[PDB]
């Protein structure tokens, strides 16, 4: 894969990725503070954000595991983000 | 890590 | 404070795809009380032509949730990602390198 | 349900 990296250093990560152009631009490293581990590196404005790609039991992989505390949350959540995975449905109160 |  | 008005209780699937059938905006959507899975909760929601329903799901923790989304490889969540953002605060989405 |  060419958004593969292996080894190359968070530091060395930052430099390549801040010489793009386009928000987005990323690649996929070994980590370095946790061997083992994955880690996103991606281009947005003046910065390189970092994320570490979490595992779970089945060996799955995901950037974030996203949940509510109550119905009410998860409600509201969904009032701007989809709650269908291939349509656009945006939470809207009845009229 | 933005995600930790 | 005020009642929240998308909370049913314990109203037939049925019922609530007539209801909601008759709305004009896409997302009408109503929480209810599942009457064929005892204890569970069920999202109804009309999109087009149809009233869509989502099942209410939970943890050991009681978290409530509608999906979780994982992937098998690094690949597989590279390309999720390059159309749905990798940020919660942000809308950024992978797009390589040149 | 669309989800299950």
């Amino acid at each position: 894969h060419p958004w593969f990296f292996g080894k190359i250093p968070r530091a060395k990560a930052e430099e390549m990725l801040s010489k793009q152009r386009h928000d987005g631009a990323f690649l996929i490293r070994e980590s370095e503070s946790a061997p083992g581990d994955f880690s996103l590196s991606v281009k947005f404005g003046n910065d390189v954000q970092h994320f570490k790609v979490l595992r779970d039991g089945a060996g799955k992989y995901f950037l974030w595991v996203v949940k509510f505390n109550s119905l009410n949350e998860l409600v509201d959540y969904h009032r701007s983000t989809s709650v269908s995975r291939n349509q656009q449905i945006f939470l809207r109160d009845i009229e | 890590y933005v995600n930790v």
